[PDB]
């Protein structure tokens, strides 16, 4: 139905800022609001019918240490969305601290546009892990949104905390953080910072602005995902649709990012099936399969397109299985957005479950275990010292994730009657 | 010419809309069926957009080529097809020019499809979840209107107000031979478009309706269980990993149908507009209907008594799983275990069903072979 | 008329295209993924020694001058050209000492010659003056005529009509030898066989159908 989108932090703050540009330029609409004149489709599932005929965006947002926010605040999209709820670090103690003592009017805004939408489907967390600003406050907050209502959906949009780095208590924000990300989301999307940055300086040669190019890549990928709401088709115009197959369980509820060009700056679909399904067309960068893949494509497809390409994919078997049941790579097709530049115009992205992520996961606890061993990388943060003295929070997130490691390797196994 | 005759008790081999009928019999049989046919939908289509309209004037050059024909004898195919046939073309080209253009074909065509096919996804889904208890109530004649007022409400609730043929649009819960089955959309119908809308192919777009909205209306309440209990046993997690279960076949079916509807919607508009011909939109209608009715496997009926259960398991399960949301040691793992191992049955039969050999059937087993849990099979 | 109407629409000459495609380039890469069984498997590679499925549907107004009973011939020159490919790619795959490759050299120019007369000598020439005796038929009699006196005598020329008990089995042994050479990559009591085999066929071959003389002074 109707999406609330939540942004909070400065990375959080930055790409929801671009996000809701990617939005406006693609939707006929102003910078201000101004209606235009092309403009099936739908304009209230991020956006109110606000009351001086700008579709004003229901947009949280939150600052702490504001540097590029006040740059947001100076903008042409500052007309587009600000409904005046702004409220005022560099770690996951401090940022959860101070979310703490300040719940209940940060809460209240929560609560006035939630009573401000007549329907509600979920809440969309623009979330940085470990990114400091980001950090502890959206973990505080993600328990405070996921207790408060359980009726409802909470999607966080989350980098992977690895950018070629000095912080060293990173590992120890990102497994708290993550262990909040187990138990109070019910749906993740993950994107790697390093696969972003590989990918940016690939097809450009570009070093240094490598944090706005990004902002681009997942704000194309942000709206590329909700096309599909946006616009009315048959299936996920709600987002429970789109997350139920690809999660098969409640601890599996992570998702890798792929989308098959990597360039907006012919084509068929049976061509960007077979591009899309290797794992360097993929932006998130043993036996290792995928528990289900759902693709959606946009564009001028012929129908019989999407038929003969799964066959090919069938018969080649160029994507991984799934041992305990069937969950397979589903084809959704999603309408061509007006006003969006003509490249690659058969174009499709992916959302998929793997277990390659486990990886990465425990790829970070062995640098929380390194750390942690050598017990000289705490730092002594005083927030971190008053939060938890005894510091059993992180034995207490090493043993959940340690549990999802397990789960997600006893869902690699032919048994899932086999758990952990 | 006109539409009038002056027979007294007799023939000539002719029996609005009122005693026009050719009998093979009273037909000579030196004459044929083909130029007879010519003959009848000329005067049926002159009397029809002769009166109401208040209507071609080259009655009197046709009925003087005829008249020449009668003074030169005798009888020889050729010229008779000729003139009737140059008849045919001037009123057939008034006839096509009237029904589509006074009265829009392509504005009814796009409705059907928004509403009878699910057209919009956005405003189905709010209606469901809006008019939940209203429809969940057994039949009775005043909850029609409670339904309609709520799916009028959630069309200005997407916000696309527009008046003028939502108010054609109603939701009829009838009375006297769960309020879902006695359920029915219905659409009014203009006077020249009136001959091609019949009863036969809106009693067929009701079936379609309720098909689709029953599968979608599934969909929706088994993830409300599945969310609510994921926000939160052993118990309890084969719960989850159930609905997913189920939800996957489910949505692959509906998926099947949203193909069909594409592929076969494609050809009927692009038909319609790249035609000057009365008789080639009835045969469009045609090809559309009996594809649509055989995609759906309602003619055949075993897959069919295997799709009402497919829908009716979940329908069970999320009645049970819904009480409470801590463990059932109150018979639901009798009934959980029976619910996995039946569909497992359900879900092999139809897979087994769908295995002349139209494409999109055949494709469609392609997706859960591809991840190889029905090659064991 | 009846018969420009023909070529026209319901082109009889499109489908003798398909037919004597779907024998013999494209058929060689399909066999040849075949060799590193099952039905159900060969139409889903057929989709991407003898064997393969091979038919197609004719319309009407042609199936009144293509026959069923000529499809069952179109297969038996297929099965025959694929036992011929199969042994051409066993003994081209191979990457004692460089003794083995004299071996290679005894059997796969003959082979090789034998493939280049089976196509070109019969297949080839026979179509060519075949098919301008059909783009002068204007009658709907002479053209099932003229196509069972081209079979006829592509399957007297490649034979298989009778005395298969002394050409068919000489093809059918040189098929073993292409297994037995196929496997060792013991080699010096091939070319015994081989030599045997071969002289056999001439001291047969000599008497004559008539065709076989061509090969038989090669």
């Amino acid at each position: 139905r109707e999406i609330i989108t939540l942004q909070l932090g400065q990375c959080g703050n930055q790409i929801g800022f671009e996000f809701w540009k990617q939005l406006c330029a693609e939707h006929g609409i102003s910078p201000e609001g101004i209606v235009e004149e092309f403009a099936t489709d739908r304009k209230d599932v991020f956006f109110y019918q606000a009351d001086d005929e700008h579709y004003i965006p229901r947009a949280v947002l939150l600052d702490l240490e504001p540097r590029v926010i006040h740059s947001i605040l100076n903008s042409p999209y500052a007309k587009l969305y600000n409904p005046e709820n702004i409220y005022l670090g560099n770690n996951w103690a401090s940022g959860f601290s101070q979310g703490e003592k300040i719940h209940e009017d940060i809460f209240d805004i929560i609560d006035r546009e939630a009573d401000g939408s007549d329907s509600l489907e979920g809440f969309v967390l623009c979330h940085s892990i470990a990114g400091g600003t980001g950090s502890g406050l959206g973990s505080y907050l993600l328990e405070r949104l996921n207790d408060r209502y359980p009726k409802k959906l909470v999607q966080t949009y989350s980098v992977f905390p690895n950018q070629d780095e000095d912080v060293v208590v990173q590992p120890y924000n990102s497994l708290l953080t993550l262990k909040r990300l187990t138990q109070n989301a019910d749906c993740v999307v993950v994107l790697d910072n390093t696969a972003l940055n590989r990918i940016a300086t690939d097809r450009l040669h570009i070093q240094n602005p490598s944090f706005s190019q990004i902002n681009q890549l997942v704000s194309t990928i942000m709206s590329a995902s909700t096309t599909t709401l946006r616009y009315p088709g048959y299936m996920n115009n709600d987002l429970i649709g789109l997350i139920a197959s690809l999660i098969p369980t409640p601890r599996l509820h992570f998702l890798m990012t792929g989308y098959t060009p990597l360039t907006t700056d012919k084509t068929t679909v049976l061509d960007v099936m077979r591009r899309l399904l290797q794992p360097k067309n993929v932006m998130v960068s043993t036996n290792h399969c995928y528990i289900a893949i759902l693709n959606i494509i946009q564009g001028e497809v012929d129908p019989t397109q999407v038929h003969k390409s799964l066959q090919r994919i069938r018969e080649r078997k160029l994507a991984n299985f799934i041992p305990w049941g069937p969950a397979s790579i589903q084809v959704a097709l999603s309408r061509k957005s007006p006003y969006l530049p003509s490249a690659h115009r058969v174009s499709g992205l992916m959302m998929a479950n793997h277990t390659s992520i486990s990886s990465l996961f425990e790829r970070t606890c062995r640098q929380y275990d390194k750390l942690r061993k050598r017990e000289a990388f705490l730092e002594q943060f005083r927030k971190e010292d008053m939060f938890k003295d005894n510091f059993d929070e992180m034995d207490t997130s090493r043993e959940i994730v340690q549990q999802l490691i397990d789960e997600y390797h006893a869902a690699t196994r032919p048994d899932y009657i086999s758990w952990g | 010419l006109h539409g009038l005759l002056l027979d007294q008790h007799e023939e000539f081999f002719i029996k609005s809309l009122k005693q026009f009928s050719l009998r093979v019999e009273i037909l000579p049989s030196y004459i044929p069926v083909r130029v007879a046919e010519k003959i009848l939908f000329v005067g049926e289509s002159v009397q029809m957009f002769e009166n109401q309209n208040v209507l071609k004037n080259q009655e009197d050059t046709f009925a003087a080529e005829l008249h020449r024909l009668k003074q030169q004898p005798l009888f020889s195919l050729v010229d008779f097809e000729q003139v009737v046939d140059r008849i045919r073309s001037t009123v057939a080209e008034h006839l096509w020019k009237l029904m589509v253009e006074e009265s829009d074909l392509l504005g009814q065509l796009k409705i059907i499809k928004d509403f009878y096919l699910l057209g919009r996804g956005e405003l189905f889904q709010a209606f469901i979840d809006t008019a939940q208890h209203m429809l969940k109530t057994p039949p009775t004649a005043v909850t029609e209107h409670d339904v309609n007022v709520a799916f009028q409400q959630s069309a200005h609730k997407v916000l696309l107000d527009d008046d003028n043929l939502l108010p054609l649009l109603h939701l009829t819960i009838e009375y006297h031979g769960s309020g879902w089955a006695a359920l029915g959309l219905s659409y009014k119908v203009q006077w020249p478009l009136h001959i091609l809308f019949t009863p036969a192919v809106l009693e067929k777009y009701n079936v379609v309706f309720k098909y689709l909205l029953s599968v979608r209306r599934v969909q929706a309440e088994l993830q409300h269980c599945w969310a609510l209990q994921m926000q939160r046993q052993t118990d309890a997690i084969k719960w989850r990993l159930r609905n997913h279960m189920a939800f996957l076949v489910d949505n692959l079916q509906y998926y099947l149908q949203v193909d069909v509807l594409e592929s076969q919607f494609s050809q009927l508009l692009h038909q319609i507009n790249s035609t000057r011909d009365f008789e080639s939109i009835r045969l469009a209608h045609d090809h559309f209907l009996s594809n649509l009715l055989a995609q759906s496997f309602i003619l055949l009926k075993p897959v069919f008594h295997c799709l009402n259960e497919i829908l009716d398991l979940c329908h069970s399960f999320c009645s049970l799983v819904s009480q409470n949301l801590g463990p059932l040691d109150e018979r639901g793992a009798a009934q959980l275990s029976i619910l996995v191992k039946g569909f497992s049955r359900q879900s092999s039969l139809l897979f087994k069903i769908l295995s002349h050999q139209i494409n999109s059937d055949l494709a469609q087993l392609l997706l859960r072979l591809d991840y190889n849990k029905y090659y064991t099979q | 008329n009846l018969m420009q109407t023909l070529k026209k629409d319901y082109r009889l000459v499109e489908y003798l295209q398909a037919m004597r495609n779907f024998f013999l380039d494209t058929m060689y890469d399909f066999y040849t993924s075949i060799f590193d069984q099952n039905v159900s498997f060969l139409n889903v590679q057929l989709q991407e020694l003898d064997g393969l499925t091979l038919s197609y549907k004719v319309p009407w107004p042609v199936d009144i001058v293509i026959s069923l009973e000529c499809q069952k011939i179109y297969n038996q020159v297929f099965l025959l050209l694929l036992q011929i490919k199969w042994a051409k790619y066993s003994l081209d795959v191979l990457l004692q000492i460089h003794r083995m490759f004299l071996l290679r050299v005894k059997l796969m120019h003959f082979v090789n010659s034998l493939h280049n007369y089976i196509m070109t000598r019969i297949l080839h020439s026979t179509g060519l003056e075949f098919q301008h005796q059909v783009e002068e038929a204007k009658d709907l009699d002479q053209l099932i005529k003229i196509h069972y006196r081209y079979l006829s005598t592509i399957h007297d020329r490649c034979l298989l009509r009778e005395k298969v008990s002394f050409v068919k089995e000489a093809i059918m042994k040189v098929l073993n030898l292409a297994l037995m050479f196929a496997d060792g990559w013991s080699i010096e009591k091939m070319e015994s066989d081989f030599k045997n085999c071969h002289m056999f066929l001439v001291t047969i071959l000599n008497k004559a159908f008539p065709h076989l003389e061509s090969l038989a002074l090669s």
